[PDB]
């Protein structure tokens, strides 16, 4: 269920200012970052090292390091030689799900631009003209293609397998939410807005519903499940209803960490 | 290419007057990634922390700021966000209930 995903955010304001930061997710936990300032990556968890040896890590580090410098330099040169205008935003996403299926995709100015299929750089169907020049120059550099192939097929999979093993317990922890009710702003005339907050739950899948006893209430509006600093979640669920009908409404929370024992909160007055 | 941000404000724990808590400001769905997010108490900035910038499938960005706060029925809190897509900074108030 838990996918691995490596993310890069590169920005070039002008020819003088640039920054590149990276991070990675395993399922919904973040094991690494690589800030622009750092010459090395942060292991954000005690299992972040997986089963990878020190020499293995050092190698991977160095590879990523050379890549970061080379990448920057190459963009600047593609910009001059192709007269593309600042600012630039480039995003890259790699990763794999073990079935094992790796990808490496890239966006430019917020839109899918190219990716790495098989042993080749392939332009996205929708890409601007000039990236055909990029793809061309890129598909010439054989060593890079070999290093990318090797990363996607040799390294990602072996890595993901190891950190899944060492992160197994923290990855599949169950954390019980706390929950509460409140009266939101009036949505109109004689209409009331009942709000049910659920916060502190992990993992992310959760069913939260308004109810009359056992009858699920539609008109229940889901909010977006949003994060907490401690990597648990928050969800806000509302209901629009008339002041007379306030009778015997309950919010009910289903979560994996609760088993079959749901949390029920009642409205009183 | 250019997507304005969506802003949501919420507490970590049920807000009880007097109990230490955390105020979250989640800003998401935007592009480009440069953005200013400030957490406010009665108009003034407060010490917030901010997670690394990350992004979704459709390539938009999302980000979490949170600040230690202690609610009382007097004080008000808000989130102020500056982004290239906004003519004027956007303030979203924390509504207790
Ligand atoms: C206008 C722009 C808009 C388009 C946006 C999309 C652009 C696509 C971005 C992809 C760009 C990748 C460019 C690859 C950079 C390469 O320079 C580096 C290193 O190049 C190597 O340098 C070497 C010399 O280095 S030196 O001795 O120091 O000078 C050699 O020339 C080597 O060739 S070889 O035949 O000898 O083996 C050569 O490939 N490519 C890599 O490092 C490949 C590894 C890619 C890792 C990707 C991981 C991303 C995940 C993000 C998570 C943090
Ligand atoms: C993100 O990281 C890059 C690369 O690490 C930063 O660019 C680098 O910044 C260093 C130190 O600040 C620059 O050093 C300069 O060296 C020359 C020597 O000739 C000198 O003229 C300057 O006084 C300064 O000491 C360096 O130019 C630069 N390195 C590269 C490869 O570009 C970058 O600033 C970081 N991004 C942000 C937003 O900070
Ligand atoms: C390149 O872009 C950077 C970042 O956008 C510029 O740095 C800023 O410039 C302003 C002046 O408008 C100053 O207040 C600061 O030096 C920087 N602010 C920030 C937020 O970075 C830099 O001016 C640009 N360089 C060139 C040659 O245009």
């Amino acid at each position: 269920p838990f996918s691995f995903q490596g993310l890069q955010i590169s920005s070039f304001a002008n020819r003088s200012w640039t920054r590149t930061d990276g991070l990675a997710w395993l399922g919904e936990l973040q094991p690494y970052t690589w800030r622009n300032e750092s010459d090395t990556i942060r292991f954000l968890k005690p299992w972040s090292r997986g089963t990878f040896s020190d020499q293995q890590w050092e190698q991977l580090q160095h590879t990523l390091l050379v890549y970061r410098s080379s990448f920057t330099r190459d963009i600047w040169e593609f910009v001059e030689k192709l007269h593309v205008e600042y600012p630039l935003e480039i995003q890259i996403a790699t990763g794999c799900e073990l079935l094992s299926e790796s990808f490496l995709r890239a966006a430019f100015q917020g839109r899918d631009v190219l990716s790495f299929q098989g042993m080749s750089w392939v332009s996205a169907p929708d890409a601007p003209p000039f990236i055909q020049e990029v793809i061309k120059v890129l598909n010439q550099n054989q060593g890079t293609k070999e290093t990318v192939h090797w990363l996607l097929h040799d390294i990602w999979p072996e890595l993901v397998r190891g950190v899944l093993q060492t992160g197994k317990s923290e990855l599949e922890k169950q954390v019980k939410p706390e929950a509460w009710l409140s009266s939101g702003p009036s949505p109109g005339p004689g209409r009331l807005l009942l709000v049910c907050h659920v916060s502190g739950f992990y993992p992310k899948p959760v069913r939260v519903m308004w109810m009359r006893g056992e009858q699920e209430e539609p008109g229940t509006r889901q909010g977006d499940v949003m994060p907490n600093a401690d990597s648990t979640w928050y969800l806000r669920v509302t209901l629009d209803v008339a002041a007379g009908e306030v009778a015997g409404l309950s919010c009910q929370v289903k979560h994996s960490s609760l088993g079959d024992q749901d949390i029920i909160l009642y409205w009183h007055h | 290419i250019q997507r304005p941000p969506k802003i949501q404000v919420y507490s970590r724990h049920p807000p009880e007057d007097g109990k230490p808590n955390y105020l979250n400001c989640y800003v998401y769905g935007f592009h480009p990634p440069q953005i200013e997010i400030d957490l406010l108490k009665n108009g003034e900035k407060i010490k917030s922390e901010q997670s690394d910038l990350s992004f979704s499938k459709d390539w938009s960005f999302y980000l979490l700021s949170h600040a230690e706060f202690t609610p009382n029925s007097k004080d008000q809190y808000s989130c102020r966000v500056k982004h290239v897509t906004l003519e004027q900074p956007r303030i979203v108030k924390w509504d207790r209930d």
